[PDB]
């Protein structure tokens, strides 16, 4: 399967460096142009750089000097080093294979990695569980107090995944706060357990939390 | 650089009508050869973006001939015949002609549905978040047609606003309804305090405001 998967990504701070990675896999890597375009909190995307098959390199000015692109053709890796990062700097970092066809164009794209600039120190988050006070019923998670983005959120591990969504992150006093909704038949609760994943990279957080019904 | 400007910023459509987003250049963007590099993605919510056009009217593998483009000079356009709730998502357009390689700010296109009220749930703090000496009561509105609705808080019946926290979900890929949550921020000694917490949702589908609420007694 044609694919490309990023890492690497987290909280750095200004000035300071951080090295992204991505693995690709079911194709020919070493034939192929490739590319970093980054897509910022404005949802503007950002070419960085690309560098062909040939090894020619060709870098957005703004990251010109401070930026390194590089390939490993033998493990299918292509690197991006960053030095001196700046606040801008901060975006999710996309991967893409560009296709050449006698022209061109980026026909693959991985899932991203997310990078934050900050002076900001990380604060892991505080995981609080939804419990109502007839058909369905709506429970949820509260995940407040965190930082930096993102944290992932799950419902029993990711098996119980109709019925939700997550609410986009606020920030307020420099930290993000957000919750999560699900709904199931309420024939099979408190019957069938629900419990909330909660996990956050950047302090290497990993909370699991029941949601009990309320009796008192 | 070449600037790439796209118009409208945001766009509402209904299911089975046609879309249209442009995008404008800085200048023309013909190659050497006689060809404009100008592609067109579109990314949908949590994905990565995709190639549904390029070079101006040609469709990428596994795109359906609902989509189409055309153009030249500096105006280009994009356009999608009847239009399924899935091509919900930003569109970009791109441009690898000049460098550097750069795209417009995107168009975020719609799904229009019949409206539809909010189901409201209210909740109450966690007795896990009252032992750290905070407390926070939640309130769900979801998937409810069109985004905009408003929600007042009242502890005891007397409306409260310092300290509320409103966000609200993209638009959803399946019933493309819209959810919100609203979020009263007070101390355990405050919250305590008081017993009778009532959220209500005032929407366009009603001019009676669908009330939720509950009180430490139970």
């Amino acid at each position: 399967e044609v694919k490309l998967v990023e890492s690497g990504g987290g909280l750095v701070k200004p000035g300071g460096s951080l090295k992204l990675s991505c693995a690709a896999s079911g194709f020919t890597f070493s034939n192929y142009a490739m590319s970093w375009v980054r897509q910022t909190p404005e949802k503007r995307l950002e070419w960085v750089v690309s560098i062909s098959s040939g090894g020619s390199i060709y870098y957005l000015d703004s990251v010109k000097g401070r930026f390194t692109v590089s390939r490993d053709n033998a493990r299918n890796i292509l690197y991006l080093q960053m030095t001196s990062l700046r606040s801008e700097d901060t975006a999710m970092y996309f991967c893409a294979r560009v296709s050449h066809y006698d022209d061109w164009y980026f026909d693959v794209w991985g899932a991203g990695t997310s990078v934050t600039v900050s002076s900001a120190k990380t604060t892991p988050p505080s995981v609080y569980p939804l419990a109502p006070g007839n058909s369905m019923v709506t429970l949820g998670c509260l995940v407040k107090g965190y930082f930096p983005e993102p944290v992932t959120v799950t419902w029993n591990s990711g098996s119980l995944s109709s019925g939700v969504h997550t609410f986009p992150a606020v920030l307020q006093s420099d930290l993000y706060t957000l919750s999560s909704s699900v709904t199931v038949p309420s024939s099979t609760w408190p019957s069938e357990t629900v419990t909330c994943n909660v996990a956050h990279p950047a302090s290497s957080t990993k909370v699991d939390k029941k949601i009990v019904p309320r009796d008192c | 650089d070449v600037l790439m400007t796209q118009t409208p910023l945001s766009l509402p459509v209904s299911l089975g009508d046609q879309a249209s987003i442009s995008c404008r250049s800085s200048q023309t963007i013909v190659h050497s050869n006689g060809d404009t590099y100008l592609d067109w993605f579109l990314q949908k919510p949590g994905q990565s973006p995709k190639l549904l056009i390029y070079k101006v009217s040609n469709r990428f593998s596994g795109v359906p001939d609902r989509f189409s483009g055309s153009g030249s000079g500096t105006d280009f356009t994009l356009k999608i015949s009847r239009v399924e709730a899935e091509d919900l998502g930003v569109y970009y357009c791109f441009q690898g002609s000049h460098v550097p390689p750069t795209f417009g700010g995107g168009t975020k296109l719609e799904i229009k549905r019949a409206d539809a009220a909010p189901t409201v749930s209210i909740f109450p703090p966690s007795s896990e978040q009252l032992t750290s000496g905070g407390a926070s009561v939640v309130c769900f509105l979801n998937n409810f047609y069109p985004k905009d609705i408003n929600v007042k808080w009242k502890i005891d019946g007397s409306e409260r606003q310092n300290g509320v926290l409103n966000s609200w979900t993209d638009q959803d890929s399946k019933d493309s309804t819209y959810s919100m949550s609203s979020t009263l921020t007070l101390t355990k000694d405050e919250y305590e305090r008081h017993n009778s917490y009532t959220c209500e949702a005032t929407h366009k589908t009603s001019t009676s405001p669908i009330v939720k609420s509950f009180n430490r007694n139970e």
